[PDB]
């Protein structure tokens, strides 16, 4: 179950002070859960 | 001497090893816009040579990922799948006329 | 250089071609129909052993007395060949000569003269 | 040990034969660790192994037709 | 196994096509006050995932709301007005809505190809030997 | 021994099952904008098994748009696809199974 | 029993529309 | 896909949720 | 599920 | 009769049905041809040699 | 180990000669 | 360049101090 | 070798991407005084390389950045200006950064009909004699 | 006689040629934009000779700067052309053994 | 040898109008 | 045409006077 997650397209490609995508989400992308 | 090992050559397994890119490279493809997805690649003379005699790496970024971690390059995903699909091609016309000049051969015509 | 598979298969498909060739040459089977085939002149039945009889029985007596001859084949050209210790020349080598030996054994000088 | 020796040729043949038959069977059933080209490898070594079974016997059959047939 | 790529390609057909019907509901809701359920409606977002451990499949795991806070509008005469005299609006960007536009057509597209393409793969894999 | 259904196995009929399939996925696509239909599909290991030895809804993806039609057309088309693809391998099995038995009755 | 009703823009839409007649409403949900 | 026994429900897309 | 997943049922 | 049925346009007969039968028959009537052939051959053979 | 049925065919229509 | 260790992600960060 | 043909038109390819991006952060930094690293950004040009010596594939050796000066403003009561009331903007030129965008995008879609045409010419060899 | 060598003609190295001259045609067009690279061209005589070489281009045209001697209306004309030419000594050279197969095996 | 610049606008440009880096300017000669 | 030597670069000087 070592996946990796998160939203596609144009919410995660800006930078991360933009803080649009959740924070629960954004976490998932280095593999968690 | 006479052995379908010694007969069909290295292109009894190379069609195998073909298929297999294909696949790394189309779920590259199709998982293109997945954050966190690495871009992976199958060496070639390593897994050919694992076949021959009885695991996908990585694919380094040319740019750094606009925030995602995404390192699919879109533009050069579909360069390999069109070269080992003309390449797959080359290796079946290579193993099919290995069956075929043994026929010949056996039946004399 | 040992030849193609291609050419080694053409090769031995060939001396399926010159099989009966080789019996009724190089074998023992020209030997056993002529003494059968004289003997049933000799008694005063025509062909009653018949020309198939005659055959069938030549062939199983050729047979038993090649065995030799053909294991001596088998286990020094056909099984080296099987098992990549020898190439196809040295085994067709191998399998002539325990053939030339049983020639030579029942052959006559003045006749090789 | 002639005797061996076909039969070991022939239990080849056989071996190749069920070995093709399987891939078909397990392909045709929908089995996804089952790849279009070893099917296709399979089939084409069990068919060159028959098409030898095949000449070799009529070689045979037709050495043995002229050795029957000839005039003693 | 060509027939895994129509497992990976055929669910990125899907994917794509969910975050496409994505769009369409933030396009048509940009300026929507109002909802059936109460609360005021947030720009949506579905979430890719990869199950990476050969062929990876590419499946939605789910619909997300955006993190950005509601667009607030000073309209004090509202019925929907609260003390301060503000009401609040859906949080989504036309920028970002046409890039996914954009990208998920294209990718919905490129995955087509490559289910075209190895469908012709298998088919001279079944005339090889003949 | 030798018979028909230890010669042809079940390639006599993995074929006919997908004949069936395909009209079952060329219902759905021709229904696609009827409202109120249910995309139907057919389950290819219980349906081989019954015509060996001898129609369920498909969830939908998202929800409908009112119609009741829960026919997803791009789903359809890659079904039909693997489908064709698929039976012409069985046809291309089936159809060996038969050119190899008149090879052994016929010996050349 | 048949399935019916009018395909495509008058269907796809919330029934708070109302751009159907009532009859050709029912005959969707599997009676006719 | 996902092959069930049963006919999948129809959508409701009511203008209020409470009057469902 | 993911944390912040939506329900597609009333609420 | 599979063949009558459907060239006559019964929609109750599929192709494949006629094709596996008809090929089906097929190897069944050249099995008995080849039999009889051989055992043909094999009474010629027999019936032609001197007593 | 049971041999197929084109090898048992095979085998038959031998005996036939 | 195929390599064997999955490359890391790439930062966007406001500050270089706080990376 | 066609093969080798498809790698320098694939290096193309790869070349002319990265020349776009260095364009479209170009024009997304043409006002932006401040930045992450304390240095006022800086118009940013890849540096293609050939190493002819058959087929010679072009490579991106580097970003290198343009050389003019930083444009000084006069913003007296900006926080950031110097002791003459001057901050400074990137050197970045609207039209010539327009020519990169037209002139990379043009390079970028002749280099795929080279390998669509150089793919045609392989699979018209496999043909030959079957 | 009757010799591969004869028998092929020069279409056995005429499929060489039109290879290796679609290859400097696209290294033409994708280092067009590099400075300081000079157009190279391929002598078909020269190639021709080496079965019985890598020049350069003189510009049309002076350059801006850049040093790059590359026409992409040259190139793309040169590659349309020689792709057409290359078909066509397949299909001599491919025709070849169809005749030879024919009369070798009568049929 | 290796012959290498800026491409695109900054080089397609007269001498004059110092855009190019004075090393970079070099490196469109020869180098090895 | 061809030529066995590459062609020289072009020259844009701001005063010919100094080439």
């Amino acid at each position: 179950g070592n996946m990796v997650a998160g939203i596609p397209g144009a919410l995660s490609n800006q930078p991360p002070a933009d803080a649009s995508i959740p924070q629960d989400v954004a976490q998932m992308k280095d593999g968690s859960v | 001497a006479i052995s379908f090992d010694n007969a069909l050559g290295i292109h009894q397994h190379t069609v195998g090893v073909r298929e297999r890119n294909a696949e790394v490279i189309s779920t590259n493809i199709a998982q293109a816009n997945t954050p966190g997805y690495k871009a992976r690649g199958l060496d070639f003379a390593k897994e050919l040579q694992a076949a021959t005699s009885g695991d996908k790496l990585y694919r380094l970024p040319t740019q750094p990922d606009t925030g995602d971690g995404n390192t699919v390059d879109l533009d050069l995903e579909r360069n390999l799948f069109m070269q080992n699909q003309i390449r797959h091609q080359a290796s079946l016309d290579f193993l099919g006329s290995k069956f075929k000049n043994l026929t010949k051969a056996i039946k004399g015509e | 250089e040992d030849y193609s598979v291609t050419l080694q298969i053409l090769a031995l498909m060939t001396m399926l071609g010159f099989l009966p060739a080789m019996v009724i040459l190089m074998t023992s089977f020209t030997r056993i129909v002529v003494v059968m085939s004289i003997l049933r002149q000799a008694m005063g039945l025509q062909q009653t052993p018949s020309n198939q009889v005659i055959i069938g029985i030549a062939l199983f007596l050729t047979f038993f007395v090649m065995s030799p001859v053909l294991n001596e084949i088998n286990d020094k050209a056909v099984q080296p060949y099987l098992n990549e210790q020898v190439t196809a020349r040295e085994a067709f080598d191998a399998a002539q000569a325990p053939m030339k030996a049983f020639m030579l054994k029942q052959t006559r000088i003045k006749d090789l003269e | 040990d002639f005797n061996d020796l076909l039969t070991k040729a022939i239990n080849n043949v056989n071996t190749l034969q069920k070995a093709s038959g399987d891939l078909q069977t397990r392909f045709d059933r929908g089995d996804a660790d089952v790849s279009l080209s070893d099917v296709m490898i399979a089939r084409n070594k069990s068919s060159v192994a028959f098409d030898a079974t095949v000449q070799i016997r009529n070689k045979l059959v037709e050495a043995y037709k002229d050795l029957m047939n000839m005039p003693v | 196994s060509l027939f895994n790529v129509f497992n990976v390609t055929g669910s990125a057909m899907s994917a794509e096509s969910v975050r496409l019907n994505t769009t369409s509901s933030n396009l048509a809701n940009a300026d929507s006050v109002s909802s059936s359920a109460k609360d005021t409606y947030k720009a949506r977002h579905a979430v890719f995932g990869a199950e990476l451990s050969d062929t990876v499949p590419v499946k939605v795991m789910g619909i997300v709301e955006s993190d950005k806070p509601l667009s607030a509008e000073y309209n004090p005469d509202h019925p929907l007005a609260n003390e301060e005299g503000y009401i609040y609006k859906p949080n989504v960007n036309v920028m970002e809505e046409m890039a996914n536009m954009i990208s998920a057509s294209r990718a919905y597209q490129t995955n087509v190809q490559v289910a075209d393409s190895s469908k012709q793969m298998l088919l001279r894999t079944l005339q090889m030997g003949q």
